[PDB]
RNA sequence: CGCGACCUCAGAUCAGACGUGGCGACCCGCUGAAUUUAAGCAUAUUAGUCAGCGGAGGAGAAGAAACUAACCAGGAUUCCCUCAGUAACGGCGAGUGAACAGGGAAGAGCCCAGCGCCGAAUCCCCGCCCCGCGGCGGGGCGCGGGACAUGUGGCGUACGGAA
């Protein structure tokens, strides 16, 4: 009865799917992520995992803005200036 | 029936603004000819509309924001777009003119006894 | 000699100023993204769409998921110039928007079907 | 479910999406190193655990 | 265990040594900066010497030396006030002048 | 009333005021110069006021 | 001037005056919330000795805080292992209250930056503290050169690192024998020196 | 019976700014064990270590003696060699364990409160004019405001200072 019939009654979800982090461990009734804690203001990491930390880091994802600093910095962070017109 | 920024400089906002509508209608056209089966003359011509609005939007907003910072330029308080973007610690530094500015005691001392150049052995 | 009326002290209400900024935020306003070509992508020219225009007297676009429509009818009637009687809308399980634009009945749908270019 | 919200709907139109295969001309360029799609999935196993 | 007269060891290796372990193949690079920066500086100052300021004459405490003598840290005001040098001239000359060191002898 | 409780402070620390025995270095403040006498030494503090902006 | 002689009235406690001014006070102050803004110091010869100068741009806060000890924190028992780490009610905590009150202060006005803080009341159960703050961007601190080393970002949140004067005492960092620890930058540079295998490279 | 100053305390979609989070190899402040060793084990050891929390920079912290020494004295802080597996600690068991001096790398000194003298001689904000203004400054013109005598600025701080 623990077993096979057991199995047979999941029909309702616990976790739905977080808008911070994107996993699917958002807790329905406790309202908290557990993945990385979304009504926290912080974000959920712990250095007992390092494999978890690797998996979403700085290098993981898009870094939509930082490439761009880097290569900014790479030249002086110049603004308001042209080439010289042909 | 190429487009071409240098031309597009010195037009008026308003004939800018028909040009956009104009390529605005051939892009809607070239869709309907897109799902319509069309051919492949029709199909490459989308990429071309697109750039070419995209030429107009550019050239639109460029002078806009130039003749906005244009007007702002010496006020003491400007639009937060307009202010320089370095960086969020870099905007927190000093003004760069508190930083070569010393106290009274301080220019009593390099004053009164400044950094000579000597030398020895002679 | 204002007499305390109530035994409750509530706040007094202070006068409170509109914001007059000094500079506004941000120098421009944002121009629209949703124009009345963004928000009309294409006509539908499947075979259930072409009964239906030429049935219903309607017609059938694919449209922007953020529009609304209302927004729909102005797109409609600023575009081909026409008078619509009401619209039907539905989400496509593609993502797609998709709208029936049911058509007065002074105008025919198979005329501006054919000025359009679906056929 | 038939009384799905809009965020599941979108999740469930892109994978919809991204479940065809690939196309036949991408094997023909000349640095192509892949012959099928090897993410396709079936409705029967794999079930997408939402 | 022990076995036919060893010495009695006592190795401090029971912590996470491993851990903390501080190679020196950076040693030709320090050295090579630290004389290039020596160089710099050196070629900063045209005329000045490199070494930097003149040093007093020091004699040792801990009467295992007693007898040594090197560089102190710069020259005690009494011996400015002698030689009449104003203290806060001196430094601008290259003299190492420091208000701490007393004067016995 | 309910009053806020920065009323009901600034009464009762008065009220303590009166309560305590107040040493008589604080206490001295309580006797405080007559009206007469204080309109005679404002009349004169006024021509002696310091030069303002 | 009168700075002395207000000095010299704080260091009598003991006497009647004193102690009738600082029950008072504290009174006063236990009426109050547990962190509100103070208007002007209480004490200004003692404010203008910890640095605290009567211009725009500084702030003073008082913050009350609990007396006693700190016992640890687990449910009633519950100090699995050895029985020398059984100890839950008579241990204190390594840090003193002042630094709490001015960490405290800190965390509440993350803009402001502390400067220091000083002593004006405590009770068996309350402690009062004064917390001086400066504002890092008004323009009468920006453009005075000395004080606009605190606006360097160098010195941000001062209390939570330990570099204000209350905070400093509890690191145990000194010259002379007495300490002969911290002897690097603080407890955790002298062990890492002195825990530190240097294998050179021809040993 | 109302008005006018002051002190404490509220309201703002009031004018202009500031903090929030991320990374975290190196750094600073807390909290903080048990595996293990002692051939058992409770003090010890593991170990101010891992785990947990908070806070920055390009370095951080420290730093110019309420010092070291007892010598014919040395002279801020930081790091390297040595001191030294030493003095010392420890069911004096297992084990733990620095500092001074010496040789080097580098080397840079200073500022307040108080004490007192100068008519607040000081500072912030808003208006106009001139320069440059894309790390918003300088000068002048404003009986235009505010802060400040419950103390701003100049001289001046233990090596003495002021007249
Ligand atoms: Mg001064
Ligand atoms: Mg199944
Ligand atoms: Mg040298
Ligand atoms: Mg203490
Ligand atoms: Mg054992
Ligand atoms: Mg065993
Ligand atoms: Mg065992
Ligand atoms: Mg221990
Ligand atoms: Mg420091
Ligand atoms: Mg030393
Ligand atoms: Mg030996
Ligand atoms: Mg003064
Ligand atoms: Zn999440």
């Amino acid at each position: 009865t623990k077993g096979t019939s057991s199995f047979g009654k999941r029909r309702n979800k616990t976790h739905t799917l977080c808008r911070r982090c994107g996993s699917k461990a958002y807790h329905l009734q406790k309202s908290t992520c557990g993945k990385c804690g979304y009504p926290a203001k912080r974000k959920r990491k712990y250095n007992w995992s390092a494999k978890a930390k690797r998996r979403n880091t700085t290098g993981t994802g898009r870094m939509r803005h930082l490439k761009i600093v880097y290569r900014r910095f790479r030249h002086g962070f110049r603004e308001g200036t042209t080439p010289k017109p042909k | 029936a190429k487009i071409k920024a240098r031309d597009l400089r010195g037009k008026k906002k308003e004939e800018l603004l028909k040009q956009l509508d104009d390529l605005k209608v051939e892009l809607s056209q070239l869709r309907v000819a897109k799902v319509t089966g069309g051919a492949a003359s029709k199909l490459s011509k989308i990429r071309v509309v697109r750039k070419s609005i995209a030429r107009v939007l550019t050239v639109i907003n460029q002078t806009q924001k130039e003749n906005l910072r244009k007007f702002y330029k010496g006020k003491k308080y400007k639009p937060l777009d307009l202010r320089p973007k370095k960086t969020r610690a870099m905007r927190r530094r000093l003004n760069k003119h508190e930083e070569s500015l010393k106290t009274k005691k301080q220019q009593r001392k390099e004053r009164l006894y400044p950094l000579r150049k000597y030398a020895v052995k002679a | 000699k204002k007499i305390r009326t109530s035994p409750t002290f509530r706040r007094p209400k202070t006068l409170r100023l509109r914001r007059q900024p000094k500079y506004p935020r941000k120098s421009a306003p944002r121009r629209n993204k949703l124009d009345h070509y963004a928000i009309i992508k294409f006509p539908l020219t499947t075979e259930s769409a072409m009964k239906k225009i030429e049935d219903n007297n309607t017609l059938v676009f694919i449209v922007d998921v953020k529009a609304n429509k209302h927004q729909i009818k102005q797109a409609v009637k600023k575009l081909y110039d026409i008078d619509v009687a009401k619209v039907n809308t539905l989400i496509r399980p593609d993502g797609e928007k998709k709208a029936y634009v049911r058509l007065a009945p002074d105008y025919d749908a198979l005329d501006v079907a054919n000025k359009i270019g679906i056929i | 479910s038939s009384h799905k919200t809009f965020r599941i709907k979108r999740f469930l139109a892109k994978k919809q999406k991204q479940n065809r295969p690939i196309p036949q001309w991408i094997r023909m360029k000349t640095g192509n190193k892949i012959r099928y799609n090897s993410k396709r999935r079936h409705w029967r196993r794999t079930k997408l655990g939402l | 265990a022990p076995s036919r007269n060893g010495m009695i060891l006592k190795p401090h290796f029971h912590k996470d040594w491993q851990r903390r372990v501080a190679t020196w193949f950076n040693q030709p690079a320090r050295k090579i900066r630290r004389r290039k920066a020596r160089q710099a500086r050196a070629r900063r100052i045209a005329p000045r010497p490199a070494s930097g300021p003149l040093r007093p004459i020091v004699r040792c405490p801990t009467v295992r030396y007693h007898t040594k003598v090197r560089a102190g840290r710069g020259f005690s005001l009494e011996e400015l006030r002698v030689a009449g040098i104003h203290k806060k001239v001196a430094r601008t000359i290259g003299i190492s002048v420091d208000p701490r060191r007393r004067n016995k002898s | 009333v309910k009053w806020p409780r920065y009323i009901r402070l600034q009464r009762q620390r008065a009220i303590l005021y009166k309560r305590l025995k107040v040493p008589p270095a604080i206490n001295q403040f309580t006797q405080v110069l007559d009206r007469q006498t204080a309109t005679q030494l404002l009349k004169l503090a006024h021509k002696y006021r310091p030069e303002t902006k | 001037g009168a700075y002395k002689y207000i000095q010299e009235l704080w260091r009598k406690k003991q006497s009647d005056v004193m102690r009738f001014l600082l029950r008072v006070r504290c009174w006063q102050y236990r009426q109050l919330s547990a962190l509100h803004r103070a208007p002007r110091p209480t004490r200004p010869d003692k404010a203008r000795r910890l640095g605290y100068k009567a211009k725009q741009g500084y702030v003073i806060y008082r913050i009350r805080v609990r007396r006693g000890g700190r016992k640890r924190p687990v449910p009633k028992g519950a100090t699995y292992g050895k029985p020398v780490h059984h100890g839950v009610n008579q241990l204190k905590f390594a840090r003193s209250l002042q630094s709490v009150a001015e960490e405290r202060a800190g965390r509440h006005c993350g803009a402001l930056r502390v400067l220091n803080s000083y002593w004006v009341g405590e009770d068996s159960t309350y402690k009062f503290f004064e917390v001086i703050l400066i504002d890092p961007f008004h323009k009468a601190i920006r453009r005075n050169p000395d004080t606009q080393w605190i606006t360097k970002p160098v010195h941000k949140h001062r209390e939570m690192r330990g570099l204000t004067s209350a905070g400093r005492k509890s690191r145990g960092l000194g010259k002379g024998h007495k300490f002969h620890h911290t002897i690097g930058g603080s407890r955790r540079a002298a062990w890492r020196r002195r825990n530190t295998l240097q294998l050179h490279r021809y040993r």
